[PDB]
């Protein structure tokens, strides 16, 4: 009850699992069942990584690298200073990403709102589990998987990126890109249109929605709305994320060599060639 | 996970694959 | 490429940037303080002091001549609310004394919104029935409502659908008029509303199907329809009463039944 | 301000400082010009 | 059983609106409007009305010159041929001159010089759209905000196109004019100077795109959720603060601890998006000029890794 | 005849006429620099 | 003693404990399988 | 003992009960095929 | 001493303290398990 | 036929009209200029 | 002295206190163990 | 002359005055200190 | 002086100050752990 | 000069006053630790 | 506080801190400067 | 604030901080331009 307007919501009930067992907060912090797990996950998945890193060349937060056992290795379980601690940190933050998703849903169901943020939030945890899980596991190799390193996880994507050529020539990973882009556009746009209508000039009133789709009718031509932009947003955002796991899930398992030479198709089209 | 052990993993990648 | 010792000009803008994203971090923070704060104690409702880093009050000039909002003077909500702690501890949940959708307890809770409608932009009420709009109708190929069953949370009947409310600004539906058993009007907003027999997949389909068109209100039970908040004046809701009727429904996603409010197991 | 003495005050209080201010600068300046000249 | 708030059930259909009238001094809107049934699933069904003033008829028509050049120049490239021009369009470019010619004005047309027109008309295109959003914004008493985002996404464009070149006095240093072409030029660009992976900057604009999608997700997410309470009429809940903003602020607090309001959310949003091309635009415009190697950089200041931290030969042996 | 602007507003008109003869004359001018005959800005 | 169940139930108590020893078994086993003296699959 | 279904929802209890079951027999017999000495496909 | 309950709520205390506890003894069994000397399982 | 002008609003066909051949009298001469036959200005 | 209890609330100063020594000791206790001279698992 | 403080806020004009005089004094002393002549860190 | 405390809350001020001051000491202790000077961990 | 003090609150400029000088000291002695003339830490 | 008499006891605690805090900070720096100086 | 008496007061407390604080900095300073010179 910190906020002035707190304290009527912190009602018992909206838990999936545990009910009153842990149906109580701590500071701000709602627990849940599910943040207990969290809470176990996460200091786990942390505490292991620093284990592994002092055990490592340097303690220099930059260069910490916990990385996946060898390829010659393949998905067996490995020795902890062989990629095992990897592997137990990759099994703690998916069960730490899990309950996350699964406490938004109890505080959704709290508040009396639907799921929207957990889906939202879940189709990332996928994206991640396709990175780190699946991909390895259909590749057959858990030396597949990106390091746990601030700055060695861009030298994986770096080098997995041109094991392919050049990645820029996936076509899904192309349609994420648009996506993700499109989303930072649109992002622009409504947080300005949003603040220039609180926040006017020349001494006028607080506008209404009248004059949002006012202005955007004399730039564009076209306004969506009020809803329609947050539709649109949720809907570039989780489908950039959806289809960076799905473009990332084809390369090595179902398109193995350059990416560059996948085009050539366009070019055997019986149309124009 | 797999149920073998990456020492064996490996000697079988090095011996039966890499080797012969 | 060195300014002076092993500084140079790149490391230079990332200093500088870093500590602009910092400044800017405090400057977001002081925004995201402006309503809700300050915080007060758990149990006894001690107001704290306030962010050293505060600035001055946030004034927002209003239109139609309603004059100024200033969000850091809205009041308090009141301390005593209509529940009990589970146990004592800071952290316990309130249970509701009574009944938790006519006190506003969770999400059965409102906030004291303007008692006046909204309007639009020349001065005209914003949500008013589909008649009293300025020639707005239902697009022709789509569902017409007026007229068909509504089926409450517990599959009973409730009524019927005797009106339509619409947003003369956004051009949306916003509310439904719902004639029960007993002949009372009440209100239930679009967004609590599922309509049936509209199935894009179903047209697509090639299919001759007499699907039931009805709306289904999943949110309350067919009694509790007989306690939705009523309107002080016909043809026109305010802003505190909107907020009655949109926090009626929704707490009953948690209060019309027991079992909505107890875990899966 | 709205009165003009109180502009007065004001231009009088920012006129002193400002000369002040620049005369600190042109003595750094002329320090400076002694020491590495950057015209000739 | 349960809406979900995805896409409108029941649409409402009226006469056009034209809009509020402007407190400036404008010509008039031209009345072309039309209705999608399709768009009012998501959004709005309106089409239109539309705005052409001096800005918007410059704008149009300089950048019709510049699309009007890169595409003859496509057809050209593709020897006036339609199935040659199909055949090749992701690889037809409109490519900037060499390097013998420094940042020199004066470059034979098929050397050079349409491209440098091009890029002219496109400049002034754009900044021409973006004379007309802040006098869009101006005409109807708003704030200035958007105008501000487009600065910075401009910003990121001269630097790419006109302001390094001329920096460098190097127009091959430019981006050209093609879908394959321009993404050939990124690679190149990250290949020649090191690694673009280390450049701070590059994290810096990587993390604000990153964390604007993850805002973008969870605002829409919330939005949507509290439907039920009118959510998405934000310009009231910030003026007249209802149970919809207490309960998004409530989830956020109980989730992370801390939370916006619904004004402060989309000044977080704004930032984010504006601070990606900053940002970015700022690592470009160091590369080359003040970095040419930030692997090298990045090693000078501890933060490049070496194979003792981490070997990627296992990770590309997988993807051969 | 007079009566083309019972049709067209001639403010409208002239800001379009005139943007179109911008462009033209940027463009001639441009292609007049980018070949060495017409350059008279590169050499004596 | 009896009395912890006084501030905890058992209904819930019970899922909670029987999810956590299944991970920790599960991680056990699996740590199990892992070492070469205690592996009871690869070999005979 | 019958006192287990007066708290426990019977339906609830047999779905998760068969859902952790499926898990659990698909993880034993993919870790039994990946071992050569307990594959019983690839060879005769 | 007793009075830390007139301050501290018994059940949050308790599922606390024992979510560290499981932490720590987690993180320090998984320590000893990575180094050769405390390692009890791989050598006989 | 006159009738033309029954069915067809002369602002939007005259506009439509000054664009297109603006487009196709700028793509003939570009074709014109690409052509070393033809080109005006390369050459005395 | 005393006095700073009617300005510091004493269970939010404790748990405050609590975590920041925790996150210290772990803290020390990892760099300690990082450094051969001062590990004390690695060798006997 | 004392007219300019009837049409600019004395507190606003002082804030931005001093905001960009720190900002053109940073920049003046960065660009001497990149200079070699200038530079009064590297050398006795 | 004492005056001070009529304009800055002493818990903030506090507050404040101490996070600075842990900031501050942190900083400076890992600035010397990273000398090779001054490290008194390495090395015996 | 007292009369800066009608125009802005104490508090307020105190709290920018003390965070700009952090921060341009803190920017001193960073770069200053940066020349090997006046570093004071990696030699004796 | 808001009264002389708090906002003066307030002063005398903070005083008090501060000088045992710079004392154990002297004698700690006197400690490395005699182990390790950095100037010279 | 309002009442010019206190904000006499306020510059008082202000004048007298600020002279201690540059009489600190310029001992600082002298003692490290008789330790190292950056104009010589
Ligand atoms: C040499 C490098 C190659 C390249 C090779 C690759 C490879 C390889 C990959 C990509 C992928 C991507 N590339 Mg690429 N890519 C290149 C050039 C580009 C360019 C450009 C302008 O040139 C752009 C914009 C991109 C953009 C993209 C995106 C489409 C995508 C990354 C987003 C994503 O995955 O989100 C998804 C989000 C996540 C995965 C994060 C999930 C977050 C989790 C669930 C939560 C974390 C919680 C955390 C621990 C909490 C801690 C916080 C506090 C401590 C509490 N690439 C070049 C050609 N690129 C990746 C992809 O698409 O796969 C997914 C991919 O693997
Ligand atoms: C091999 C590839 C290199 C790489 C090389 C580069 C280069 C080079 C650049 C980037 C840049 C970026 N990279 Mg990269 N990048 C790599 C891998 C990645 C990965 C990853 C692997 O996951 C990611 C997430 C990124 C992400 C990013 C973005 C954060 C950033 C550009 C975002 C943007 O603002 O949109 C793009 C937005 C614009 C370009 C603004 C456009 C606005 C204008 C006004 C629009 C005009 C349109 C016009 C009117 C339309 C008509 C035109 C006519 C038809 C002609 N890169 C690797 C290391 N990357 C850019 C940057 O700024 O970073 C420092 C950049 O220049
Ligand atoms: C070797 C070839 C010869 C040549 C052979 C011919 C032949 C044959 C013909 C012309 C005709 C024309 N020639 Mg010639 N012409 C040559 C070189 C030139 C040069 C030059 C820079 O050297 C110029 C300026 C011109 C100019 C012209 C026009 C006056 C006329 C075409 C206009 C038209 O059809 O209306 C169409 C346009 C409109 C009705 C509206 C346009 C008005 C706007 C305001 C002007 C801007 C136009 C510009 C293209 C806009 C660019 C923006 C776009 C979005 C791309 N010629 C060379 C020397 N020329 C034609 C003619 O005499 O009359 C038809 C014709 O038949
Ligand atoms: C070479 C170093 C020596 C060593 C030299 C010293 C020296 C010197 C000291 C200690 C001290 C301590 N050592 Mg020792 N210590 C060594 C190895 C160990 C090992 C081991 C490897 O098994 C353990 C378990 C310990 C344990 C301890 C603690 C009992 C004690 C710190 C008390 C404390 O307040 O904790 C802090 C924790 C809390 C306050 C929270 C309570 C913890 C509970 C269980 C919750 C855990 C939290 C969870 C794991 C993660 C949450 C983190 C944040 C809260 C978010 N040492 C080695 C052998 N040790 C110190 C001491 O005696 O202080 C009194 C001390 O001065
Ligand atoms: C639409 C897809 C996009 C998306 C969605 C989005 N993100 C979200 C949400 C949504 C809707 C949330 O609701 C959720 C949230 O609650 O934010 C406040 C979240 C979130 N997005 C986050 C991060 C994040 N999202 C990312 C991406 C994306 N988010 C997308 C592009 C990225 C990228 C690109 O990498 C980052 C880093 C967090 C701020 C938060 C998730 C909070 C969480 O998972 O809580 C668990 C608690 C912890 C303490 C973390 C677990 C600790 C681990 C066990 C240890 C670390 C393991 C890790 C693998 C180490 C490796 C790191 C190295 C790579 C450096
Ligand atoms: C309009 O409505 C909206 C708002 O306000 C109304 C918003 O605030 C928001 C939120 C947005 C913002 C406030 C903007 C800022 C957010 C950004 C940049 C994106 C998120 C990124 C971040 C880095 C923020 C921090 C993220 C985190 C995951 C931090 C989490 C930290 C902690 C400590 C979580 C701890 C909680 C648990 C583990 C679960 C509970 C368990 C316990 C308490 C443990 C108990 C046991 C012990 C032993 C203590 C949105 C989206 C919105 O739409
Ligand atoms: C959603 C995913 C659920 C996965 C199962 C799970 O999350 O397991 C939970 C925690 O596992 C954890 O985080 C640690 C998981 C480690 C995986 C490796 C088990 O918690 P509980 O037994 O209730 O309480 C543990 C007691 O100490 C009380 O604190
Ligand atoms: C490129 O960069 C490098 C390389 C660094 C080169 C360039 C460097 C440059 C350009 C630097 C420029 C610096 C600069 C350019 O102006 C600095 C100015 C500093 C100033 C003005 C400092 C002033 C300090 C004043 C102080 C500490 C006052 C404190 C007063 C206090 C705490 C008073 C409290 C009070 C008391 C007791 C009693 C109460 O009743 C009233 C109250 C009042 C509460
Ligand atoms: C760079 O980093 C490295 C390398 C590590 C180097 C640098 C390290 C640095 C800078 C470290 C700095 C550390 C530091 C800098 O101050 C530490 C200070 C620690 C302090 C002040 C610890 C104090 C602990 C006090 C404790 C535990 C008190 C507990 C009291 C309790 C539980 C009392 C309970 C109670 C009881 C019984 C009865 C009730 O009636 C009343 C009540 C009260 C409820
Ligand atoms: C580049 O960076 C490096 C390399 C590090 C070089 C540069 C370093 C630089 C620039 C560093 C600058 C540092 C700096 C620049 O000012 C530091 C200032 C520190 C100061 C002012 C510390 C002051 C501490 C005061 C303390 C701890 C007071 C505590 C008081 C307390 C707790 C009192 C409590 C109380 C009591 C008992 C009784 C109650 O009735 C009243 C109440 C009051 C509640
Ligand atoms: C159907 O056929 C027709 C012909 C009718 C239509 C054809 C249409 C087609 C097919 C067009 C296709 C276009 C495509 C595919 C374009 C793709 C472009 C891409 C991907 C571009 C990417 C990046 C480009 C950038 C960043 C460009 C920036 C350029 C700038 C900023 C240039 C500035 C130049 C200036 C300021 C001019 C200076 C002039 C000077 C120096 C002389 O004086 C100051
Ligand atoms: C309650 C449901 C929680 C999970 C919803 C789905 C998450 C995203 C799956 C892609
Ligand atoms: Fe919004």
């Amino acid at each position: 009850a910190l906020l002035s307007f707190e304290r009527k919501y912190r009602v018992r009930g909206g838990t999936l699992i545990g009910g009153d067992l842990f149906d109580f907060w701590v500071g701000p912090f709602y627990v849940g069942f599910f943040g207990v797990t969290t809470a176990i996950s996460a200091l786990l998945g942390t505490a292991l990584i620093f284990a592994a890193a002092a055990q490592g060349p340097t303690l220099n937060p930059w260069l910490i690298s916990i990385n996946p056992p060898s390829i010659e290795a393949g998905l067996a379980f490995a020795p902890l200073s062989e990629g095992g601690y990897w592997q137990v940190i990759t099994a703690c933050a998916v069960v730490a990403f899990s309950s996350w998703v699964l406490r938004q849903a109890e505080i959704s169901r709290k508040l009396g709102m639907s799921y929207h943020v957990p889906i939202a939030f879940g189709v990332a945890v996928f994206a991640y589990v396709t990175l780190n899980v699946i991909r390895p596991l259909w590749m057959g190799a858990w030396g597949n998987g990106f390091p746990y390193g601030i700055w060695t996880h861009l030298d994986w994507v770096s080098n997995v990126g041109y094991a392919f050529g050049n990645f820029h020539y996936n076509p899904v990973h192309m349609l994420a890109i648009t996506f993700f882009f499109t989303n930072c556009l649109a992002l622009a746009l409504h947080g300005g249109l949003v603040l220039s209508a609180v926040n006017p000039t020349g001494g006028t009133d607080v506008k209404t929605p009248e004059y949002e789709d006012t202005y955007f009718r004399d730039f564009i031509g076209y306004s969506v709305g009020t809803l329609g932009i947050h539709r649109v947003g949720l809907f570039l955002a989780l489908n950039a994320g959806f289809w960076s796991a799905i473009c990332i899930v084809i390369s090595g398992t179902l398109y193995v060599g350059s990416w560059i030479e996948f085009w050539d198709f366009w070019k055997k089209i019986p149309i124009w060639s | 996970c797999s149920g073998n052990t990456a020492s064996g993993n490996i000697a079988a990648e090095q011996a039966a694959q890499e080797a012969a | 490429a060195y300014i002076v010792g092993t500084f140079d000009v790149a490391e230079l803008a990332f200093l500088l940037f870093f500590g602009f994203f910092i400044a800017l971090v405090f400057y977001l923070n002081r925004e995201s303080r402006r309503e809700g704060y300050p915080l007060e104690d758990e149990q006894t409702g001690k107001i704290h002091p306030g962010s050293l880093f505060d600035g001055d009050k946030k004034a927002f000039q209003l239109p139609h001549g309603r004059g100024t909002y200033v969000p850091e003077n809205v009041a308090r909500d009141d301390i005593n609310v209509p529940g009990v702690r589970s146990f004592r501890s800071a952290g316990a949940p309130w249970v509701p004394t009574g009944d938790p959708m006519k006190d506003g307890m969770g999400p059965a809770a409102w906030a004291n919104r303007s008692k006046y409608p909204d309007l639009t932009f020349d001065g005209r009420p914003r949500i008013v029935p589909i008649a009293q709009s300025h020639e707005l109708i239902i697009a022709p190929n789509d569902p017409q409502l007026i007229g068909w069953p509504v089926m409450a949370a517990d599959k009973k009947m409730v009524g019927k659908v005797s009106d339509i409310w619409v947003d003369q600004a956004e051009h949306m539906i916003r509310y439904l008029e719902v004639e029960t058993t007993t002949g009372k009007k009440v209100l239930a907003p679009m967004m609590v509303a599922s309509v049936h027999g509209n199935s894009l997949i179903d047209a697509l389909l090639p299919i001759v199907e007499d699907k039931p068109k009805f709306v289904e209100i999943d949110a309350i039970t067919a009694a509790q329809f007989e306690d939705v908040p009523a309107l002080e004046t016909p043809g026109i809701i305010t802003r505190y009463e909107e907020d009655r009727v949109q926090a009626y429904f929704g707490g009953g996603y948690m209060y019309a039944m027991p079992e909505r409010a107890e875990p899966w197991l | 301000y709205l009165t003009p003495e109180e502009a007065q005050e004001i231009h009088k209080g920012f006129m002193g400082t400002f000369v002040l201010y620049v005369a600190i600068a042109l003595v750094a300046h002329a320090l400076m010009w002694a020491y590495k000249p950057w015209f000739g | 059983a349960t809406y979900q708030n995805i896409f409108t059930q029941v649409q409402v259909t009226g006469p056009p609106e034209m809009g509020v009238p402007h407190l400036d001094g404008s010509e008039g809107r031209v009345e072309l409007t039309g209705h999608n049934y399709w768009l009012g699933k998501i959004g709005q069904a309106q089409i239109g009305p539309i705005y052409l003033g001096l800005l918007g008829t410059i704008s149009l028509t300089f950048g019709a010159a510049a699309i009007m050049i890169i595409g003859l120049n496509f057809w050209a490239q593709a020897g006036w041929s339609p199935q040659t021009f199909m055949r090749e369009f992701f690889w037809l470019s409109l490519d900037p001159p060499g390097p013998e010619y420094g940042f020199s004005p004066f470059v034979p047309l098929n050397e050079g010089g349409w491209f440098i027109m091009a890029g002219a008309f496109l400049t002034i295109a754009v900044l021409t759209w973006w004379a007309r959003t802040y006098t869009r914004a101006k005409a109807l008493g708003m704030g200035m905000h958007i105008p501000w985002a487009f600065a910075s996404a401009i910003w990121l464009f001269l630097v790419l196109g006109f302001i390094r070149p001329m920096l460098l006095g190097d127009w091959s240093e430019a981006v050209p004019y093609g879908i394959f072409s321009h993404l050939d030029w990124t690679n190149n660009f990250s290949l020649r100077y090191g690694n673009l992976f280390y450049n701070p900057f590059h994290a810096l604009s990587i993390v604000f795109l990153y964390g604007s999608a993850v805002l973008f997700a969870m605002h829409g997410a919330t939005i949507l959720a509290l439907g039920r309470y009118g959510g998405e009429r934000e310009i009231e809940q910030i003026t007249d603060r209802g149970t919809a903003a207490e309960r998004g602020a409530l989830f956020w607090r109980w989730v992370m601890g801390f939370n916006a309001t619904f004004e402060s959310i989309h000044r977080w949003a704004w930032w984010f998006a504006v601070l990606t091309t900053l940002t970015g635009g700022i690592g470009i415009l160091i590369t080359g000029t003040v970095v040419d190697n930030w692997y090298l950089w990045a090693q000078e200041h501890y933060y490049a890794p070496e194979t003792f931290n981490y070997d990627p030969s296992g990770a590309i042996a997988g993807s051969t | 005849m007079w009566r083309i602007w019972f049709y067209f507003d001639i403010r409208r008109a002239l800001v379009a006429l005139h943007v179109g003869l911008a462009v033209l004359a940027f463009t001639i001018h441009f292609i007049l620099l980018s070949t060495d005959r017409y350059n008279w800005l590169e050499r004596a």
